[PDB]
């Protein structure tokens, strides 16, 4: 699971680590390609900028 | 008495068995202001049960 939550009113947008803590869009991440193929049509708009 | 109407016993269902269903009543505010258009999965046209 990876849950995109938008940052309301100027806050940072938000994805969730598998551990439980929500994490912002930075750093070094580890996808599987199956996870990309889950929602690639959503993820391109959410991640490409 | 001489000949009886035989009844239809062995009957089949190839479709799914259920008896209930989930109908929507009032639609969601798919365009609005405080949330972007791309949060909603209907914008990316993914169907859902």
């Amino acid at each position: 699971d990876c849950r995109i939550s938008f940052g309301m009113n100027g806050a940072a947008p938000m994805i969730r680590d598998e551990t439980g803590m929500m994490v912002p869009f930075e750093g070094n991440w580890i996808f599987p390609l199956a996870l990309w193929q889950m929602n690639t049509r959503y993820f391109n708009q959410q991640f490409d900028a | 008495l001489l000949h009886a109407d035989t009844p239809r016993l062995v009957t089949w269902d190839a479709g799914l068995c259920t008896s209930f269903k989930i109908v929507p009543i009032v639609p969601a505010q798919v365009p609005q202001d405080v949330l972007a258009y791309t949060f909603f999965t209907s914008s990316y046209a993914i169907q859902s049960p």
